[PDB]
């Protein structure tokens, strides 16, 4: 069937005297063939317009400052990860035993190994603080 | 004109202790921009699931949201007495307007 | 966190009402406020929304040019000026808040708007 040959930004029209037609406003077709253009996603409420919607691409969504896009195609706005945890695929998860993040918008990096530098573990570390070393 | 949410089934009889599976179908791919609500008669709705999968604070782990694209399912394991209500699925893909499902009424035998 | 709807009641078609929602227990200023209605027996239909910015007022097709959403972030109050009220408008109206999650987390108790066809 001819509709296979419709390029992105068009949809296969049933109207005769035309195989395809260009996507209506506020609707996109990122692949060729589609019998219908999909409605452009709105970046409103708790979202913000990163990229605009073209007849060939959806609008890409962005998050407020102090927040980050969480989820497939930014289907969430998670708040920037607090001290003592790192941002993972499945949102904001706490640091593992033996690692720490002592800041906001940070990443869990392992505790200092005091012995490695001929030192001893004066104070142990938490999920939010590093091991304080002492002499051996 | 706009995005059509279609829940399946319209009504569902189930006995306590079971696991239930409500469907919600979006008229187009809407990624994971789906919410789940529970409404008990006379009371206002309550948010269960936001972003198709994550739970709101307070909701028990027996309620679990799944799906991405067109087909989404709310699953309630170990049906509890207080879990008998009408459930609604909402989309926020479009904010103007956000659209809800017709609702699925959960009942007893 | 609380949301108290008022101003609903019984009106003749063509008439008008002013709904009010009283917020407390959160930052009203930084909340995307909405009205969702539910006619008796039926389900939930979005009505209107207003951004934290208070410059963006969005409306459902059926209430465009009749209803008007407004907010007074000083008195932490949301309003719905419903004019030219029709029979189809008979419903319980709820004020609903989106804070940081994309789902509506806090709903009010509702106020009943009734039209005498």
């Amino acid at each position: 069937d001819p509709c296979s040959n419709c390029p992105a930004g068009t949809f296969c029209d049933n109207n005769r005297n035309q195989i395809c037609s260009p996507c209506p406003p506020n609707s996109f077709s990122s692949a060729g063939g589609q019998r219908t253009c999909d409605i452009c996603r709105q970046c409103k409420g708790v979202f913000r317009t990163r990229k605009e919607c073209s007849s060939t691409s959806n609008a890409e969504c962005d998050c407020t400052p102090g927040f980050h896009c969480l989820g497939a195609g930014c289907s969430m706005c998670e708040q920037d990860c607090k001290q003592g945890q790192e941002l993972t695929k499945k949102g904001c998860k706490d640091c593992s035993f033996g690692t720490f993040n002592d800041q906001k918008r940070g990443i869990c990096r392992p505790w200092t190994d005091c012995s490695l530098d001929g030192k001893s573990v004066l104070v142990q570390g938490t999920k939010e603080r590093d091991v304080v070393c002492g002499p051996g | 004109s706009d995005i059509q949410m279609t829940q399946s089934p319209s009504s569902l009889s189930a006995s306590v202790g079971d696991r239930v599976t409500i469907t919600c179908r979006a008229s187009q791919s809407i990624g994971s921009t789906l919410n789940w609500y529970q409404q008990k008669p006379g009371k206002a709705p309550k948010l269960l699931i936001y972003g198709a999968s994550s739970l709101q604070s307070g909701v028990p782990s027996r309620f679990s949201g799944s799906g991405s694209g067109t087909d989404f399912t709310l699953t309630i394991s170990s049906l509890q007495p207080e879990d008998f209500a009408t459930y609604y699925c909402q989309q926020y893909y479009t904010w103007v307007p956000f659209t809800f499902g017709q609702g699925t009424k959960l009942e007893i035998k | 966190v609380q949301l108290l709807e008022s101003g609903g009641g019984l009106v003749q078609p063509g008439g008008s009402l002013r709904l009010s929602c009283a917020a407390s227990g959160f930052n009203f200023g930084y909340s995307y406020m909405s009205w969702v209605r539910q006619a008796p027996g039926k389900g939930l239909e979005w009505v209107s929304s207003i951004g934290s910015t208070s410059s963006h007022t969005y409306y459902a097709d059926s209430v465009k040019g009749r209803f008007t959403i407004s907010r007074d972030n000083s008195k932490n109050t949301l309003y719905l000026q419903m004019n030219s009220l029709r029979a189809e408008d008979t419903a319980v109206y709820y004020c609903a808040r989106v804070y940081s999650s994309p789902g509506i987390d806090y709903w009010g108790q509702g106020t009943l708007v009734t039209v005498s066809s």
